């Protein structure tokens, strides 16, 4: 009646008041966001960006092909029966077909293939992703050595205690390789 | 229902086009080759596929009206449109705003 | 409407001060300064829309001391 | 012949002349399109979580200007996010045909470029979405990082600023229509909209429930 | 000290995430040197700025 | 061609009033999710309302296949003309009024009644099944929140002895902040504010179809310049409804003596050239300090409440906001 | 043009589907407000996964498998490497056994954090969607440290154990996260359990009893919210989950409110298994294990067959032996299983994935029997559905 | 600044090999391949990491090996050399073409000078190798950049 609609409404007229001051207190916090072209995020030590190649190390034995998920890396090789060894002449991994699973870099004894860190490889034509053996053998792009990036670190690379990579003036990873070599 | 087969170079519909709004029929098949203009055509090869379009509709005129059969025709036109390019009859467009060369790259014959 | 005396006080000279104020204390300003910061933009907006493509807030290039 | 898949020579001269003002009013056209292109909220396979992570907090989507709109009429950009099979192939070209005319598809992931791990032997995956729609910017990676999808938008903003205002006649589709009459026998549809109240679920059939 | 393709170097500087890892150098360039780290399973090579790398005998 | 000076100066502050409310939507709603917002365009996002609307012009505003042609185009032109005509009411400033109509808070509720036809001739004409289901639902939502909003203005017209919107805000100019109508009508203001928020804001609207009762609402098959009238014509009503809150209840152009310390949302010194222009334009526009607090509130209230469904949206307007709208009118009378 | 008839209106939910669980197509039909029939048209994302597996070796297939349950990731690599390691009798080192448990429990936390985002948006509150992906990027960067990718495509599980051991500052970096996140599981529980509007959207909405939820074939937090208490980690004594104490969360009500509180208490129970596995890891952290391999480098208690990350690094030409199999893993959506039968060559003869989200989906037409239109997505979201596991 | 004239057109015909330092978000690079293209110069935007040894790709015919994926043989697609093939198509009623390389900061220093000493030895042909990042787009010849 006239004695209910000003008391059956305060049950939710004050729930928004304890919902407004909660959401309004999210604006006081620092905006956790990683602006890409100006603050690139440093990848991990095991991140699999794209493949690096050394031309004078792969003696044409195609274990890069036999453990590939889709038999991708194109090994163009002759038998070369004059010098009693097989030597290749081309090595092309079609990116775009290339998932970055890195089975070639695991099953190799001679340590030829290797993963870089770059990922910003986004062209205008798919046939420009057929990286040649001298086009995979170029230098990586390191996100620290660029005079526009302010390269912030990742989680599990901050020091122990902090869960943000923005306002970090110094520090390192939260463990040491050899503290316990001269101690124990 | 408007059963159809929409690939990039081939848009086979089941029905005749009456000024943009397609009406689904039971007898006819509309085909427009290259709605996006990726291949620059000419006078002859726009009439060469009619020797393959009207062949494939007539030769396969004993099967059902499913979109599996409208696709099975369109997968043979787009394998005839490619055989025009590997014979060098038509060529890619260069006024086109995209340049991905979806039917293979330009390459010379025997090195 | 004043022809050129009071209009330039609203359109040009005071919004050029806010753009210096917007660059300096925007991310490091407190919980009280940020709410006042949104009021000057919602008031000098026909002033700040004029000198919009002349000032770029892109960060300064680093020196690479390492 | 001489060259397999030859390139047709431009016989049109492309007299694209203007003064300073009409290329100043072309800078306003090209800036206002690259700076606020709205993506269609499209996602099929695993490379939607990589793109849904970019909508969120750690990487801001709407920082370059990209407000995602979930209908093809309002949106213009479409990020081909995940594997397209033989089904979802005509449901995507229908999603591409119903957009206003400066569209700019980008591809995304290894499966819309070549059909990444489904190129060797899959009986229903369209190997690459350039078999269906014209792609502006490719993007390999499996999945691409959410820092790398904002790289392909950076490459796409370099493609909008190249676009000329008076070359808008190629932004409309052409009509090379033909018409042939078939002799195929029409069939009734398979998937009508009844699952529960179909008269095949309520009771077991005779000559089989005896030994049941 | 000049670093030839085949020496065993390690990073020294503390303001970098690749902080004390050692690995074999590969593919020196005009101003940069790449070091194949071989960290655990997948050997990842990261460039460096032709300095800050104390070699190991 | 608009030889009236007051009529052009109002059409600009009804045009820059949209771009404030679009930019404020993309920065307040990006503050409450801890992200930047649109950077990289303008300084910090100032050209995001310009560039979002300028790209809507340059797109092919194409029709669907089998649609009505004269009602598709006239669809958005009935939603946005009465919310643009009803800016002729709001008298921001002591020395500014465009037209002193002898009514006008009744002409505003009259003109805001034509907008359910604009959602009907757009939901019908776009001609798919999910825009009749969305058009008949969007039309049946401005219906229910219109009688509560017209009774909030009945109470504040009883106290004001008129409908002239200068004579309303002149009754609150005798005591500065003691005689604002919010202090005397604290239950008819929430009836105004909940109903006005339920006719133009983005929390009780079926346009984001994450609930999938329809496809994407009634503006699904719209594109281009027609879609810009449904999009940059929704914030025209968010500003006008927020203006009329700060005209009816909160006193338009009313405030005490400004001679205070530096804590008055201004600079540092007392008599600078910077406070004389923060006073004189405030001696021209005092209401759009208040009117951009409820636009700040309506954006912030979008993320505060959950998305109430349409089954409980019309169980709020008819069953709650209208009986409270009645007993407020009797309590504003004697009884 | 559209006409207004008195027949039941059938609407097409569309394979566009602007949501974060893939591509269905529901031809649901309406009778004013209550739906009366609903057929799911699935198979839009059938990329031919059982036909691929007949022409792959095992180590060529582990990159393929984290795409079925692509919300989780390495829940699918666990089943694939457990097809011949449980058949050829390859012994797993116990440090790798406790390393897998840390990854599988970190996936289940990241599994329920992808379900919770779109689900809370479907039933109401839209702003906690962005504060939940912020909690998901902490689990991504932990997987990014040990494995080289964020959430899928991490060839980390092997037939002989795990691929490689962890990084250095890792165990102290869960202890930051997995002791910060646990105050927030109790935060998401108070959104739906309090605020009596969301319980007016979930009480009795999509109910199923116990006996029909076992008959229809259901597993995971659709089965356990039907009062069944069947969890495959306790049932099948699987990979050192029996060395910990933990509970199986049951809520015997059946409604969609019962599936919220199971999937919240499986986040909280997964943090308890993490804290006991980090403290029970047999060599401790890796920055302390490699030191003890340096100070006593000849032969110690360390460098055993346990305290290492793999038993024997297997050849790429590893033949799956002859004999059938069915390997069960309680995934984040239900029970995930493969049916391997192999000849003695390097390829299997048949690889029948039993998806945990396939057999939870067939009750969705039965659950949508008399339910309104406004709670169609609250039923569809509450199955923890992922299209890609359904369609394979 | 804001209103750009046509100084970028005359700077490319003068130097022959430019080097653009654009903001790293893109969008303002391409307003200078429009004034370049309004003055008759066609533009072929390639990719800089995708190009192999530029002797074998720009002026020589190169064997692009396709992805055989285990279900083919090792094919070799001998593409024609790009600069001489895209110049023979263009009639002499227009000017030459440019090579607007993007992501040019990952070319080696030897391959910068080879793109510098080739644009003079080839008539009516230029390169605009977009390299580096800056707050404002500004250009300089490649002759000064390789000596920097
Ligand atoms: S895997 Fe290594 S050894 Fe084998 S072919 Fe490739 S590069 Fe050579
Ligand atoms: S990156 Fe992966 S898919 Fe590509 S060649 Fe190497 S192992 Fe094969
Ligand atoms: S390539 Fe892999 S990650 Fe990318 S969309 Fe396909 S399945 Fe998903």
């Amino acid at each position: 009646q006239i004695t209910n609609y000003a008391k059956e409404a305060v049950q939710s007229a004050k729930y928004i008041g304890q919902g407004l001051s909660v959401t309004f207190d999210h604006m006081r916090r620092r905006p956790i966001t990683v602006q890409y072209p100006y603050e690139k995020l440093i990848p991990s030590e095991r991140f699999r960006g794209r493949i690096h190649f050394e031309f004078d190390k792969c003696i044409a034995c195609e274990v890069c092909v036999r453990v590939c998920p889709i038999n991708l890396p194109v090994v163009d090789w002759v038998f070369n029966k004059e010098l009693k060894k097989k030597e290749l002449k081309h090595y092309s991994i079609d990116f775009g077909v290339c998932i970055f699973c890195a089975n070639c870099v695991e099953y190799c004894p001679t340590n030829c293939l290797s993963v870089t860190e770059e990922y910003e490889l986004a062209t205008y034509d798919r046939h420009e992703l057929n990286y040649d053996s001298v086009a995979m053998g170029r230098i990586p792009y390191k996100v620290t050595q660029d005079p526009m990036v302010t390269p912030i670190r990742e989680f599990a690379y901050l020091p122990a205690g902090v869960m943000s990579g923005h306002d970090l003036p110094a520090g390192a990873q939260r463990a040491g390789e050899r503290p316990e070599a001269i101690a124990n | 229902m408007l059963l159809k087969s929409t690939t990039r170079h081939v848009h086979i519909y089941a029905g005749h086009v009456v000024d943009g709004e397609v009406h689904p029929d039971t007898e006819t098949l509309t085909l427009n080759v290259d709605p996006d203009n990726e291949l620059e055509w000419n006078e002859a090869a726009l009439a060469k596929v009619e020797a393959k379009f009207r062949e494939l509709v007539a030769n396969a005129a004993g099967e059902d009206l499913t979109e599996y059969n409208l696709r099975r025709i369109g997968s043979d036109l787009e394998h005839f449109i490619r055989s025009l390019l590997m014979q060098g009859e038509i060529g890619y467009n260069l006024n086109s705003r995209v340049r991905n060369y979806s039917l293979g790259i330009p390459r010379v014959n025997h090195s | 409407g004043v022809y050129g005396a009071l209009a330039g006080l609203y359109l040009l000279v005071v919004p050029a001060i806010v753009y210096a104020y917007l660059n300096a204390r925007w991310y490091v300003a407190s919980s009280f300064e940020r709410a006042f910061m949104y009021f000057l933009v919602t008031f000098f907006f026909p002033g700040l829309l004029l000198l919009a493509p002349f000032i770029n807030f892109r960060p300064q290039p680093r020196s690479l001391n390492s | 012949p001489a060259i397999l898949n030859p390139i047709a020579r431009p016989e049109v001269p492309q007299e694209l002349a203007e003064n300073i003002i009409l290329t100043s009013l072309n800078d306003v056209y090209d800036w206002a399109r690259l700076s606020s292109l709205w993506p269609l909220m499209y996602g099929t396979a695993c490379c939607f979580i990589e793109f849904a992570a970019m909508i969120g907090s750690r990487f801001d989507f709407d920082r370059f200007g990209l407000v995602p709109r979930n209908s093809p009429r309002q949106a213009d950009l479409i990020i081909t996010s995940g594997t397209i099979t033989m089904k979802m192939a005509p449901a995507l070209v229908r999603l591409y045909e119903q957009m206003p005319s400066p569209k700019y598809v980008i591809a995304m992931g290894a499966c819309t470029i070549t059909g990444g791990m489904f190129s060797s032997d899959s009986y229903s995956a369209v190997r690459g979405v350039d078999k269906l729609i014209p792609v502006d910017v490719y993007l390999p990676g499996c999945p691409p990082r959410p820092e790398a999808i904002m790289d392909a938008i950076v490459k796409l903003r370099k493609k909008i600023a190249n676009e000329h205002i008076n070359e808008r006649g190629n932004l409309a589709q052409t009509h090379r229509l033909f018409t042939a009459k078939h002799k195929m026998k029409p069939v009734p549809p398979i998937l009508t909209g009844q699952y529960l109240n179909a008269p095949s679920r309520q009771a077991p059939p005779p000559a089989l429930a005896a030994a049941m | 000290m000049t670093i030839l393709p085949g020496m065993t170097v390690k990073v020294t500087n503390p303001n970098d995430t690749y902080y004390q890892f050692q690995g074999i150098v590969q593919r020196i360039t005009d101003g940069k040197v790449a070091v194949l780290f071989e960290g655990g399973n997948w050997d990842k090579l990261v460039t460096f700025q032709a300095s800050e790398l104390e070699p190991v005998v | 061609l608009w030889l009236p000076l007051p009529m052009l100066m109002m059409l600009i502050v009804a045009t820059v009033g949209v771009l404030v409310a679009v930019w404020l939507e993309r920065k307040i709603s990006a503050a409450v999710q801890q992200r930047i917002g649109p950077e990289y365009i303008g300084p910090l996002g100032i050209l995001a309302p310009l560039a979002d609307g300028l790209k809507l012009i340059f797109k092919e505003d194409v029709l669907p296949a089998n649609s009505d042609r004269w009602l598709f185009t006239l669809g958005p032109a009935v939603v946005v003309i009465p919310v643009f005509l009803s800016y002729i009411i709001v008298p921001f400033g002591q020395n500014l009024l465009i037209s002193n109509l002898a009514m006008g808070v009744f002409l505003w509720i009259a003109l805001s009644s034509i907008a359910p036809i604009g959602l009907l001739m757009a939901g019908y004409a776009s001609n798919n099944k999910y825009s009749l289901l969305g058009g008949l639902r969007a039309a049946a939502q401005s219906i229910s929140y219109e009688i509560p909003l017209a009774l909030a203005v009945l109470a504040v017209a009883m106290m004001s002895n008129g409908l002239g919107t200068v004579e309303i805000v002149e009754q609150q100019s005798q005591y500065g902040i003691l005689s604002w109508n919010v202090w005397r009508q604290p239950i008819g203001f929430l009836v105004f504010w909940i109903a006005a928020l339920a006719e133009c804001e983005r929390l009780p609207f079926d346009l984001p179809e994450a609930e999938e009762e329809l496809v994407a609402g009634y503006q699904t098959e719209y594109a281009g310049m027609k879609f810009a009238l449904f999009y940059l014509g929704a914030y025209v009503n968010l500003v006008l409804s927020a203006l009329l809150v700060s005209v009816l209840y909160f006193g338009g152009w009313s405030f005490p003596i400004p001679l205070e310390t530096i804590a008055n949302l201004l600079g540092v010194s007392e008599t600078n050239p910077f406070l004389q222009i923060a006073f004189a334009v405030l001696g021209i526009t005092m209401t759009l300090i208040k009117a951009y607090f409820f636009v700040f509130l309506a954006i912030l209230l979008r993320w505060t409440v959950p998305r109430v469904r349409i089954d409980q949206l019309l169980d709020l307007g008819w069953k709650f906001l209208l009986p409270v709208g009645l007993v407020n009118l009797l309590l504003t009378a004697g009884l | 043009k559209i006409e207004t008839r008195t027949e039941p209106m059938v609407i097409n939910m569309g394979p566009h589907h602007p949501s974060m669980h893939g591509v269905l197509r529901l031809m649901v039909t309406l009778d004013g407000e209550d739906v009366i029939d609903c057929e799911p048209v699935i198979g839009y994302l059938h990329r031919g996964m059982e036909k691929i597996a007949e022409n792959r070796t095992n180590i060529m297939f582990i990159p393929y498998v984290s795409r079925w349950d692509y919300a989780a990731g390495m829940f699918n690599e666990a089943v694939t490497v457990n097809a011949p390691e449980k058949l050829a009798g390859i012994p797993v080192p116990k440090r790798a056994s406790y390393i897998r448990v840390i990854m599988l429990e970190l996936n289940r936390i990241a599994n329920h954090l992808l379900w919770l985002g779109p689900f809370l948006a479907d039933v109401g509150a839209q702003t906690p969607f962005f504060y939940i992906f912020r909690e998901r990027e902490y689990i991504y960067d932990l997987f990014e440290a040990a494995t080289g990718m964020r959430f899928i495509n991490n060839n980390y599980f092997r037939i002989g154990g795990v691929a490689a051991d962890l990084t250095y500052g890792w165990v102290t970096k869960c202890r930051d996260f997995c002791d910060y996140f646990l105050p927030k599981v109790d935060e998401y529980e108070r959104l739906i359990t309090n605020n009596p509007i969301f319980v007016r959207r979930l009480q009795g909405v999509g109910k199923i009893s116990r006996e029909e939820a076992i008959n229809w074939g259901l597993s995971g937090p659709m089965l356990r919210a039907s009062g069944v208490k069947w969890d495959l980690r306790k049932v099948d004594h699987y990979e050192c989950y029996d060395d910990f104490d933990w509970d199986v969360p049951v809520a015997t009500e059946g409604d969609c409110l019962a599936r919220y509180i199971v999937r919240i208490q499986e986040m909280r129970e997964s943090v308890k298994i993490i804290r006991q596995a980090l403290d029970g890891l047999p060599g401790g952290p890796y920055e302390n294990l490699e030191a003890k391999r340096m100070l006593e480098g000849a032969k110690s208690e360390w460098n055993g067959f346990d305290y290492q990350y793999i038993g024997k690094k297997l050849s790429p030409t590893f033949k799956i032996p002859k004999g059938e199999h069915y390997v069960r893993v309680e995934s984040g959506k239900g029970e995930l299983g493969i049916y391997l039968i192999g000849d003695d060559n390097v390829f299997p003869w048949r690889w029948k994935i039993r998806p945990p989200d396939f057999n939870n989906l067939q009750v969705l037409p039965q659950l949508l029997k008399g339910m309104k239109v406004a709670d169609i997505v609250a039923i569809l979201g509450s199955i923890d559905v992922i299209m890609g596991s359904v369609d394979r | 600044g804001l209103l750009a004239g046509y100084q970028f057109v005359k700077d490319l015909e003068s130097a022959g090999a430019l080097a653009l330092f654009v903001p790293p978000e893109g969008g303002f690079e391409g307003r200078y391949q429009r004034r370049l293209r309004s003055k008759g110069y066609t533009t072929l935007p390639m990719s800089a990491p995708g190009l192999g040894d530029l002797a074998a790709y720009l002026t020589q015919e190169h064997g692009i090996r396709p992805a055989h994926t285990g279900k083919e043989d090792i094919r070799v697609y001998f593409q024609p050399p790009l600069v001489t093939y895209h110049l023979e198509n263009l009639p002499p009623n227009a000017k030459g073409l440019v090579l607007w390389l993007i992501d040019g900061k990952r070319l080696s220093k030897q391959e910068f000078a080879y793109l510098a000493q080739l644009t003079q030895t080839l008539p009516k042909f230029k390169v605009v190798v977009e390299v580096g990042g800056d707050r404002v787009v500004r250009w300089e010849p490649l002759a000064d950049w390789v000596a920097a």
